């Protein structure tokens, strides 16, 4: 139920 | 599994306010602060994975706002200072299994929230 989440640039996903 | 918030108030602009989310009933977790101002979506504030503490922020939260866990007393914190009209909202703590690409994208349980009112 979440719209904005925390993005982690530096994560797997290229 | 239970979440529970407690700490929100009213604060006048400028001032600090901390909010405890107890947590019970966990593998590898995060607990994270959600925040949802009436009819709009709830916005991820900050997370801490409870296995060695690690933490992000979003943008709005960095510098000012900090959170913490104690593990002893399964609670976790999160400690706002130089509040302003613009952080009025309801407070949740979630909690997800750990995810590398962020905070927020699988939130399994819900706590019960906690209205944060900041006004001059």
């Amino acid at each position: 139920e979440v719209e904005t989440p925390i993005r982690n640039e530096w994560g797997c996903r290229c | 599994v239970q979440l529970q918030e407690s700490g929100g108030g009213l604060v006048q602009t400028g001032g600090s306010l901390r909010l405890s989310c107890a947590f019970s009933g966990f593998d590898d977790y995060v607990i994270g602060w959600f925040r949802q101002a009436p009819g709009k979506g709830r916005q991820g504030v900050s997370c801490i994975r409870l296995s060695g503490g690690g933490t992000i922020y979003a943008d709005s939260a960095k510098g000012r706002f900090t959170v913490s866990a104690d593990n002893a007393k399964k609670t976790v914190y999160l400690q706002m200072t130089r509040l302003k009209p613009e952080d009025t909202a309801v407070y949740y703590c979630g909690a997800e299994r750990y995810n590398v690409e962020g905070c927020g994208y699988d939130v399994a349980y819900w706590g019960k929230g906690t209205q944060v009112t900041v006004s001059s």
